[PDB]
RNA sequence: AUGAUGUCAUACUUAUCCUGUCCCUUUUUUUUCCA
């Protein structure tokens, strides 16, 4: 496919003239758009700018030579100054805030109250500040404070190598199981630029074959070598482990760039990114002239982009002569990565495992929850080190979990030590994630029950026994209904063989089976189905029809996605306003590629301008582009956390309550305490505060002006139905496939049904569910896409 | 005598923060007694200057760009624990007491044992008898 | 529970562990 | 008379001049504890009523107000501030007293949506106050 | 950490009674003042006169333990045994004493005697 | 005595007066402005806002229908001498400096609005 | 606030009411109200501060920052 | 002179029926500042 190569590269110089084009545009329309009081105002403005500039910048610097005789002279007169300026300013402070404890008692105000300034230390704080109420009410004193007097106070007789640490850093580095592996490395580098490599973990593959890529002297003109990751905080372990291993700080020659965070001071030789990031460069640039060798990552998360990745390294692999791709790999299956890459070579790669003999259960059973804990009170009872895991696959049965095993290890007193049980999930706030990874009091048998974060993301340590139901859920997607069903799954044998590998990590595993080996044998399949199967792929048809590829249904591929999946993305892109008669992109679907959320989100960009009100849908996309839960409903107390949902309750569907929420959390200097307060998770929103300062700064590449009505919250709902006009359905059915629906009882309309509604998403779980309503009218549903929508 | 006492303590307050005004006045011009003092002080260098002229540069983009403040505000102190915890190897300390979870919930309830009065009720023992 | 009442005991008012306290204060 | 409360009034003005008091607020439309308080003054109120006797019409109609508040937290304490707020005339109250041989002990008998907004604002003065100190 | 063997021998001591630092609802309790006066207060209201006005057990904790009253009570009267020979038992036909065990309509009057359980003690 | 009296923006200005006199105290303090009264000479034009392919001939030139300049300067890059988009106009008389700056704003200098103020 | 004193004051003056009898209470205070244990030990705090003067009461509850 | 129209309450019918519902993972770029 050198042909798609030099399309795509011709859509790439086509776009910067369109990008030129409407620069031109925009400076078209921003040129169409007493002495010494402004000398006292000027110097006013100089002073208070400089002043503060140079305060906040001068703390940073020191920081930044922390990080990094006269120079330690220099420092100390720093540090000393900078603490004088604090006083000084924490002085002045002082004064404002004993001018504020008075007592001014209250004016009588005609009207309503209105709320005033208002706090102390909210998480975490109010069980040592109840235990200091009851010892304030326990301690008993009796007299005044002063009664060391008359004290003769007798008292007793008694009687009368740092380069050492940088060589145990490279014996750390040489004691890697890739140490005597690394010479026919490099030789199979030097025969072929496809080498497939294989190897279970625990060989440090991805952290020693760029390094000694890096003194094999790859980036010597310039063109620095790339590792992608699936995700992104294991790029940031994978990036920190190999900047200590060098000693330089990050942004240097051990760089990274994520989203939100590209630490990379054009100095990068590693240079470590996501998929999305090589996606990304690739609709930047066309060909990696700026990287030489380009490092993948594992294909078995068989991540949606790293696929696209894959077909993309292959065109790459077709056009230029070499670039020494490699592709890491954990088990056996590289066989179809081989056939797919023109017979490409496998190195397999020896990995430090353990006995991890896999136990029976010789009964089948469909309970997996009753039985998992008496599993975990018997190996409590047996072989006293070790930490057990327990995989499960969901929240609502994993707390249920807890909270038996809490009551069950509450029975006994004396008898059956400790046994801490900590739960994992995603939506989980991250003290109780980080509780997880400190270490185990020495009188403890530490149980971290936990979802498949600890099965494919989390690496624990000091974990022995594993139980393991088989039990996953799937997002799948049926597009000739229209519909997605997130429903529980047995698991693959693979999975299996992945968790018994994160079973004995440490030392010799004892991962017991809960159900029989003939149904591992026989029954249970041996390969996991991809992403690109299992889900809609409506969000990157765009970005591969962006690219410049017009043979979707014959691109190349590991596997190839279902046709009616394919179909159902093009007719929604015919319903939305990016596609021509021919199935050709407009510049409104340039505009619809430009920034990165889905399209059926993204049409709220292209309605902003056409109902005004664009920050406020700007926000509301900002909290739909969530990955995980909003809101905290945490085991027990509910009735504080659903008052604290209720009060942020909108007529008008939950995008206007998750607009308030945003708006509520503005003007209140952006604090966690708040969230806290407010049940909010401050893990997930402040992900939607990023997105939104993305798509903020994504606005002059779409010329959307900060457009806002304040008040129209009916315009705000219009430009939503102009975005959402597909995502409809009433009559206790869907209007268009004619499939039955039921109100998710954590939606804000819930109670008082509605007469006409939108939505954003249709989870299956138990009942066809409801996820995002939005009260319309089917008034303006008619006005937004009348070739859709006809006959009421 | 409501609109008496209310000119009387605005007065006296007025008169309490003149003189804690003039205490904080004294304390800076001790303070800058200690700006002499720095006279009296400084009466990878080049790599250093050419890190600030770069966070000058990235200060002076971010003034012109209203954005988070590269590294020093989006990722900042205040980062997720999650990237603290792995992504860098320098972690915090921590406050509070551990305790055992097994101590934790033997007791529950909202209210006293005596609901009102309720003589008649029995309830003389905590435990069953056998 | 005779090893943890040996802990109490050790953590008890134990005058000999105030004479390794104040021992290690004057010493060092 | 009018010194003597003259001379009251001024002496609680000084002595909470002298103390840096910060005077009680409203309760505000988001707060953080009004639920616990809610909770609270909801067990104080069913502590009366946990012997399950063969109660009146009353009884019975109080504790379905206390289940209701109990149900629905948040329309309880919208009506609560609302009862704040607004009103200022209230429903008659009834007397009666126990003997207890010596001396009787007046018992009085209120309005039991009076009751809900009562315990409330008791809980809410009395949380304040012991913050305030 | 503080473990179960630091606090199990003064677990049931202290006026607050230690104990109750570890209650289930000790966090909505932290919101509870002034409690004392509202039951001194509620003598006004409730008309049943409380004994037990001056303590709560929740705040201040269970502050006393009957459990060994009934236990030498059993053992002053002489013995279970001793106890039941006194008793209808024997015409039970019951083998043994361990395995025993106790137990919107309108009305003309509710307030009478229910005479079942005299009957059945008598 | 109080200060209690006066009109509220004779109150806005002094304290606004206080602010730039905390801040220039401040200053003096961290030793970036190690100076009294921290006064910047006259005559003295500070030029931003601007693209970076101006001229400082030009610039003069363009300048001098205002008021003659003696010098200019533009703040380029300490390491590439890229234009940083600001300059120093020293002029010689600070009538000429006021006149030139009274008269520079909203002029679209190499398609740019420059701005031009005290340095 | 003065809303919830209007409140405080306006709860004591209603009708005391028994079997045949009815009259309105202006003078006294109910305490058979919820809140009335904190109006009684406010006006008790009054009639300390009259009791003990302010300079020993200032005294006793020490300064406010350390009490 | 009896027609339409409104959640206002009260009668009435069907040998109507005493009743159920809270997501596993996770990824997506580029540009100015004072002696």
């Amino acid at each position: 496919e050198d042909e798609w190569e030099r399309t795509e590269r011709e859509r790439l110089q086509d776009l910067e003239e369109r990008d030129a084009f409407a620069e031109r545009v925009r400076q078209r329309d921003k040129d169409r758009t007493m002495v010494p009081e402004l000398r006292k105002k000027s110097r006013r403005e100089y002073l208070a700018k400089r002043e503060r500039e140079k305060l906040e910048d001068l703390e940073a610097e020191l920081a930044d030579e922390e990080f990094l005789r006269h120079e330690r002279q220099e420092l100390k007169y720093k540090r000393r100054v900078r603490d004088l300026a604090r006083e000084y300013r924490a002085a002045g402070e002082q004064e404002k805030l004993e001018a504020t404890n008075r007592y001014h008692m209250p004016k009588e105000t005609r009207g309503q109250p209105a709320r005033a300034v208002d706090e102390s230390g909210a998480p975490g704080e109010e069980q040592r500040r109840w235990e200091e109420a009851r010892l304030g009410a326990a301690s008993l004193k009796f007299g005044a404070r002063d009664a060391a007097s008359q004290e003769p106070k007798y008292q007793l007789v008694l009687e009368e190598t740092q380069a050492q640490q940088k060589e145990s850093i490279q014996a750390v580095r040489r004691s890697l199981p890739v140490f005597p592996f690394r010479e026919e490395l490099l030789a199979a580098i030097a025969n072929h630029q496809v080498l497939i490599i294989e190897g279970e973990t625990g060989s440090g593959k991805t952290t020693q074959i760029p390094q000694y890529l890096f003194e094999e002297g790859y980036t010597n003109k310039g063109m620095k070598i790339a590792c992608t990751q699936p995700r992104r905080v294991a790029a940031m372990s994978v990036a920190a482990r190999v900047a200590r291993e060098m000693g330089v700080k990050l942004g240097n020659e051990v760089g990274y760039s994520i989203r939100f965070e590209d630490c990379t001071s054009e100095r990068t030789v590693l240079r470590y990114m996501t998929d999305g990031m090589l996606l990304r460069e690739f609709l930047s640039e066309p060909d990696l002239a700026s990287y030489s060798v380009v490092m993948v990552d594992e294909a078995h998360e068989r991540t949606l982009h790293t696929d696209i990745l894959f077909g993309l390294i292959k065109d790459v692999a077709r056009f230029r002569p070499e670039l020494k791709v490699l592709v890491a790999s954990a088990t056996m299956d590289t066989a179809r990565f081989s056939t797919f890459f023109d017979d490409a070579p496998v190195f397999r790669i020896p990995g430090r495992r353990f006995p991890v003999d896999i136990f029976y259960t010789k009964a089948p059973e469909a309970d997996y929850l009753e039985a998992c804990v008496v599993s975990v009170l018997q190996i409590h009872v047996t072989q006293p080190p070790g930490d057990i895991l327990v995989f499960l696959t969901g929240q609502e049965e994993i707390e249920a979990a807890c909270e038996m095993l809490q009551d069950r290890c509450r029975r006994l007193g004396s008898k059956i030590r400790e046994l801490l049980v900590l739960p994992i999930y995603a939506n989980l706030p991250s003290d109780m994630q980080a509780r997880i990874f400190q270490p185990t009091p020495p009188g403890a048998r530490k149980v971290v029950v936990a979802t498949n974060i600890a099965e494919t993301s989390l690496t624990i340590e000091g974990i022995i026994y594993v139980l393991d139901p088989g039990f996953c859920k799937q997002k799948s997607y049926n597009p000739r209904t229209g519909m997605e069903s997130l429903t529980v799954t047995p698991c693959s044998k693979a999975s299996a063989n992945q968790r018994a590998g994160r079973a004995g990590r440490v030392a010799a595993g004892k991962c017991f089976r809960l159900y029989t080996a003939w149904a591992y044998q026989h029954e249970l399949e041996e390969t996991t189905v991809p992403e690109i199967q299992r889900t809609s792929l409506g969000n990157v048809v765009l970005l591969l029809k962006s690219l410049g590829i017009h043979d979707l249904m014959h691109f190349d591929f590991l596997d190839p996605p279902p046709y009616e999946t394919l179909l159902l993305a093009l007719e929604q892109l015919y319903a939305l306003g990016a596609l021509n008669h021919l199935g050709e992109l407009t510049t409104s679907g340039r505009k619809m590629a430009e920034l990165p959320v889905d399209p059926m989100l993204s049409k709220m960009i292209l309605a902003s301008e056409k109902y005004s009100c664009s920050e406020e849908i700007l926000t509301v996309a900002a909290m739909l582009s969530v990955n995980n839960s909003i809101f905290y409903r945490p085991k027990d107390k509910v009735v504080h956390a659903d008052n604290a949902r209720v009060n942020f309750f909108l007529p008008g569907g939950d995008h206007l309550v998750l607009l308030n929420v945003y708006t509520q959390w503005a003007e209140s200097g952006y604090s966690s305490q708040w969230c806290y307060e407010n049940f909010v998770q401050f893990r997930s929103m402040r992900r939607a505060r990023d997105v939104r300062e993305q798509l903020e700064g994504l606005l002059e590449r779409v010329e959307v002006g900060l457009s806002s009505c304040q008040g129209d919250y009916i315009r705000v709902r219009k430009a939503i139905t102009a975005g959402y006009f597909y995502h409809t359905a009433r009559g206790y059915r869907t209007v268009k496939q004619q499939q039955t629906v039921f109100i998710h009882p954590n939606s804000s309309l819930f109670e008082q049904q509605p007469r006409w509604l939108l939505y954003h998403e249709l989870v299956l779980t138990t009942k066809e569910f409801m996820r995002q309503v939005l009260e319309i009218e089917s008034s303006w549903l008619l006005e937004v896409a009348p070739h859709y929508y006809k006959a009421k | 005598a409501d609109r008496k006492a209310r000119e009387a303590v605005e007065m006296r307050a007025q008169v309490e923060r003149k003189m804690a005004q003039k205490e904080k006045e004294k304390h800076e011009e001790k303070l800058r007694e200690m700006a002499q003092k720095a006279r009296e002080r400084r009466a990878r260098d080049e790599i250093r200057h050419d890190r600030r002229k770069e966070r000058q540069h990235d200060r002076n983009l971010s003034r012109a760009a209203p954005d988070k403040r590269s590294k020093l505000q989006r990722n900042e102190n205040r980062d997720i624990s999650e990237v603290i915890a792995l992504g860098v190897p320098n972690p915090r300390t921590s406050n509070e007491v551990q305790y055992d979870q097994r101590l934790f919930n033997q007791s529950k309830g909202m209210d006293s044992g005596f609901a009102g009065g309720e003589d008649e009720i029995y309830n003389v023992y905590d435990q069953a008898w056998r | 529970d005779l090893d943890r009442m040996l802990r109490e005991q050790e953590r008890e008012g134990d005058p000999m562990a105030n004479f390794i306290k104040k021992n290690k204060a004057k010493e060092n | 008379t009018a010194e003597e409360a003259v001379a009251v009034y001024t002496t609680t003005v000084h002595w909470l001049e002298s103390r840096r008091f910060s005077p009680i607020p409203f309760p505000p439309l988001s707060y953080k504890h009004d639920t616990k308080l809610l909770i609270l003054a909801l067990e104080r109120l069913k502590e009366a009523y946990s012997v399950k006797s063969r109660l009146n019409q009353s009884q019975r109609e109080e504790l379905g107000l206390i289940e209701q508040a109990y149900d629905n937290p948040h329309e309880a304490l919208s009506r609560i501030k609302r009862h704040l707020l607004t009103q200022r005339a209230f429903k008659e109250v009834g007397i009666e007293f126990m003997d207890l041989y010596s001396h009787l002990v007046p018992v009085y008998d209120v309005e039991p949506l009076e009751k809900i907004t009562d315990a409330y604002l008791d809980q809410y003065l009395w949380y304040e106050a012991d913050k305030r100190r | 950490r503080l473990t179960l063997e630091d606090l199990e021998d003064s677990w049931d001591r202290g006026i607050p009674r230690i104990n109750t630092l570890f209650q289930k609802d000790r966090h909505t309790l932290a919101y509870d003042k002034g409690w004392r006066v509202r039951t001194d207060f509620k003598q006004y209201q409730v008309l049943k006169q409380n004994p037990f006005w001056w303590t709560h057990q929740r705040h201040d904790g269970k502050l006393w333990n009957l459990n060994n009253y009934r236990t030498d009570m059993i053992q002053a009267l002489g013995g279970v045994e001793g106890i039941l020979e006194h008793t209808l038992f024997k015409g039970t036909y019951f083998p043994t004493w361990e395995g025993l065990f106790w137990e919107k309509l309108t009305n003309a009057q509710r307030s009478g005697l229910n005479q079942i359980p005299n009957r059945r003690f008598t | 005595d109080d200060f209690k009296g006066r009109s509220a923006e004779e109150v806005e200005e002094i304290k606004a007066e206080k602010e730039a006199k905390t801040q220039a105290i401040l200053l003096e303090m961290v030793g970036d402005l190690p100076d009294a009264d921290i006064k910047p000479p006259e005559n003295v034009l500070f030029v931003c806002k601007l693209n970076p392919v101006t001229t400082d001939e030009d610039l003069e030139i363009i300048f001098s229908r205002f008021g003659p300049i003696r010098s200019c300067e533009v703040i380029r890059d300490w390491k590439t001498g890229e234009s940083l988009c600001y300059a120093f106009i020293e002029f010689e008389k600070e009538e000429d400096c006021e006149k030139a700056f009274f008269k520079m704003d909203n002029v679209l200098i190499d398609d740019r609005r420059i701005h031009v103020d005290f340095s | 606030d003065h809303n919830i004193a209007d409140y405080m004051t306006a709860k004591n003056n209603v009708v005391i009411n028994y079997k045949d009898m009815n009259h309105t209470n202006s003078y006294g205070i109910i305490r058979g109200l919820q809140f009335a244990s904190f109006i009684v030990q406010y006006y008790g705090l009054v009639m300390d501060l009259l009791v003990l003067g302010l300079h020993r009461a200032s005294e006793m509850a020490g300064p406010p920052q350390m009490p």
